Formats: structure tokens, C-alpha cells, sequence
């Protein structure tokens, strides 16, 4: 329905809205485009669901996130992928990990602080019908 | 594997 439509594209704002959040902040520069195969021709070899947050932009607008929990799966994905990336104990490595964590934690509380309970649910049960 | 260093 319209009404339904209207739920999906308020979720689209919120995730935007959060994504550029995240974006923007300087500690997540490394996570803001894919990992360049010219630059880093072994990560494929490695990293088999490579993501980062223009993806996850392109993703929202072409309307594949039904729900916060789908999203929060391409985040989960973006700090999964550098920790197996880049799990050795050098500091550069464990810079990139910490950076991953925090990237991950603050997704998950501006979500808890900002998005609705009933509002998510509601997704949900539209997904969930179709 | 890593991009550190």
C-alpha cells in the first residue's frame, strides 16, 4: 500500500541520515569507499562480500533495505570484513580493527537512541508479507 | 592479507 511505501521511505531517510553520520566522521575515512582492486588486488582473494558505506548508500536508495536489521547486516559485514582482513597484531592492523568496532558501535547506538521500536517492528511485518 | 604497515 501507499502507507506502506510512505514506512519503507522513512526508513531510507534514517538510514541516509545515519550512514552520513558515520560517513563524515574522520576515524571511518577508511570505510567510506570500497577497497580498491587496483590498489589492493589480494582483498577479493580474501574478502568475499566486500562493503563500505557508499555501498551501503547505493543500497538504501535502490530500496534494499526493508528493515534496520538488514542494514545492520552490511554494517556487521563492513567490520567482519576488516577484522578477517586485517587480524594481525601490528599497529596499523590493530588501528583499522579498532576503527571497525567503533564504526559498528556507534551505528548500533545512535540506532538505539534514535530509532523507534514499533517503527522497526513495522518493517518487519511489511517484509515479512511480502 | 592486512593493509598495516
Amino acid at each position: 500500500s501507499m502507507q506502506e511505501e510512505d514506512t519503507f521511505r522513512e526508513l531510507r531517510i534514517f538510514l541516509r541520515n545515519v550512514t552520513h553520520r558515520l560517513a563524515i566522521d574522520k576515524r571511518f575515512r577508511v570505510f567510506t569507499k570500497p577497497v580498491d582492486p587496483d590498489e589492493v588486488p589480494d582483498y577479493v582473494t580474501v574478502i568475499k562480500q566486500p562493503m563500505d558505506l557508499s555501498s551501503v548508500i547505493s543500497k538504501i536508495d535502490l530500496h534494499k533495505y526493508l528493515t534496520v536489521k538488514d542494514y545492520l547486516r552490511d554494517i556487521d559485514l563492513i567490520c567482519s570484513n576488516a577484522l578477517e582482513y586485517n587480524p594481525d597484531r601490528d599497529p596499523g592492523d590493530r588501528l583499522i580493527r579498532h576503527r571497525a568496532c567503533a564504526l559498528r558501535d556507534t551505528a548500533y547506538a545512535i540506532i538505539k537512541e534514535e530509532l523507534d521500536e514499533d517503527f522497526e517492528q513495522l518493517c518487519e511485518e511489511i517484509q515479512e508479507s511480502r | 592479507r592486512g593493509k598495516g604497515g
